[PDB]
């Protein structure tokens, strides 16, 4: 129930590979979803295979 | 980039839609023209009134029609799908039945088989 | 290293969790394509109502084209319909007789033709519309005079060529009283 | 009923998605990149065309059979309302009179 | 007509490339490794196949109606031909003398 608000994902670099999509091809922020389920966790970085 | 089948399917049904409009054109329309019973209703006691199209109701068709209508008897219109109406409505199917059915009452056989010669029903049915 | 993952799990498209800067006014009734909640589809809408539960958010039907919109500022109902669609024949004599034509557009209304190079606007919008229940034909002329079965239109009309093309009611053969 | 049948089974087809991610037309495009989903929609166009082409070839079967059983029908309503038949029982049971 | 339309319409799928790349095979060879072009070629078999399979099915629907067509012409001929038919529009118009 808020704005999400992906566009600050653009910002900044690094990160890594989305290889998540998995719905169709368009546009980013227009679709609402069904539910955000924020897990962040630190590890030790070495792989992220898993 | 995938073919042309859908051109061919296409053309098949409106292949069967034309076979299907030949087909009913080809059972009913067995007559030139169109016979109709006399006024005065008198076949030797034969009562056809049952099985003749009656004035009374709007619909012209007869009691036995009536009962093989009734008794024989929704948004996947908007997906791709369309229904073509027939070439002659069910008003003209029954017209060329009526026509028929006067033509076999009065002439007898011989309307199918040239000009239409009359006959009394009694000596039709000798 | 600092990793963030997310569930997703994409199965109702009207939820909450969305924030687009865009902002326009509801439609009413227009034949146009709807973006609310995240839900894409075309049609035209229509105002109506139904016992929808309160909880719920929105109704899904065969082949999963919703037919229900709510407002997020407003509270109320609207339901929706797609637009009209239809195949276009062309009622033609022989080539060499002539060259003008009158088409024939299937189970469609008059009124949204012309919605839906230059010699093509005329028949957009139509000066001899003929209204049947086969489709709406237009550019051949309507006789009270029944002819012959030339050319097959359905629901008993026929189309003939005698320097215009006219339409008419098939007949059944000339009538006689033995 | 048989019509009404195989209209309904071939509307129920695009519900299924022949193992693509959704199965409607507007799921076909969200945010992705096109060939993601090209893949997708070469999944779901093969799938739709099979159907198709089954539908289509179940009409012309039964188009066939009615069309014989109209033939049938025809050439009955000749020989036996335009005259007097005498096949056995190509005009009814027992000895034909009129129909 | 329906067969030269027919099969104009057979020869003439084999200019789809039903997804592939190109429709001759000789350039698939020429560019495409074998462990790849194993994969592309696979597309034109299938379509080339189905293309074929509606092919033969659709000449099947037409010689079974051929077929039915050459009965009656055969019947035809031994009951009016060879004999004078009592059926009444079995042979023309009227009351049958001979054909
Ligand atoms: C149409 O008329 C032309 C005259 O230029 C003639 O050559 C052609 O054979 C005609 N076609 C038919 C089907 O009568
Ligand atoms: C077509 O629209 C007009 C405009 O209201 C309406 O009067 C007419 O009944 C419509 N046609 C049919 C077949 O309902
Ligand atoms: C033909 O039918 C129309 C529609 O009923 C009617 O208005 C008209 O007076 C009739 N006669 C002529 C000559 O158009």
């Amino acid at each position: 129930n808020c704005v999400a608000d992906y566009s600050v994902l653009y910002n900044s670099a690094s990160f890594s590979t989305f290889k998540c999509y998995g719905v169709s091809p368009t546009k980013l922020n227009d679709l609402c979803f069904t539910n955000v389920y924020a897990d962040s966790f630190v590890i030790r970085g070495d792989e992220v295979r898993q | 980039q995938y073919g042309s089948f859908c051109t061919q399917l296409n053309r098949a049904l409106t292949g069967i839609a034309v076979e299907q409009d030949k087909n009913t054109q080809e059972v009913f329309a067995q007559v030139k023209q169109i016979y109709k019973t006399p006024p005065i209703k008198d076949f030797g006691g034969f009562n056809f009134s049952q099985i003749l199209p009656d004035p009374s109701k709007p619909s012209k068709r007869s009691p036995i029609e009536d009962l093989l209508f009734n008794k024989v008897t929704c948004a996947q219109k908007f997906n791709g799908l369309t229904v073509l109406p027939p070439l002659l409505t069910d008003e003209m199917i029954a017209q060329y039945t009526s026509a028929l059915l006067a033509g076999t009452i009065t002439s007898g056989w011989t309307f199918g088989a040239g000009p239409a010669l009359q006959i009394p029903f009694p000596m039709q049915m000798a | 290293y600092r990793v963030v993952v997310l569930s997703f799990e994409l199965l109702h498209a009207p939820a909450t969790v969305c924030g687009p800067k865009k902002s326009t006014n509801l439609v009413k009734n227009k034949c146009v394509n709807f973006n609310f909640n995240g839900l894409t589809g075309t049609g035209v809408l229509t105002e109506s109502n139904k016992k929808f539960l309160p909880f719920q958010q929105f109704g899904r039907d065969i082949a999963d084209t919703t037919d229900a919109v709510r407002d997020p500022q407003t509270l109320e109902i609207l339901d929706i319909t797609p637009c009209s669609f239809g195949g276009v024949s062309v009622i033609t004599p022989g080539t060499n007789t002539s060259n003008q034509v009158a088409v024939l557009y299937q189970d469609v209304n008059c009124t949204e033709v012309p919605v839906a190079t230059p010699t093509w606007r005329v028949y957009s919008t139509g000066s001899n519309v003929f209204q049947t229940r086969a489709g709406c034909l237009i550019g051949a002329e309507h006789v009270n005079n029944s002819y012959e079965c030339d050319i097959p239109i359905g629901a008993g009309i026929c189309a003939s060529y005698q320097q215009s093309i006219i339409a008419y009611t098939m007949s059944l053969g000339a009538e006689n009283s033995v | 009923n048989q019509n009404a049948q195989a209209l309904n089974t071939l509307v129920k087809q695009l519900s299924s998605n022949f193992g693509a991610i959704s199965s409607v037309l507007n799921d076909i495009l969200s945010r992705l990149d096109p060939p993601e989903a090209e893949v997708q929609i070469d999944r779901l166009i093969t799938g739709r065309l099979q159907s198709l082409q089954t539908y289509v070839t179940q009409q012309l079967i039964r188009a066939a059979e009615i069309r014989a059983s109209a033939n049938l029908a025809a050439t009955k309503m000749s020989e036996c309302v335009l005259g007097q038949s005498k096949r056995v029982d190509f005009c009814g049971k027992g000895y034909h009179l009129m129909s």
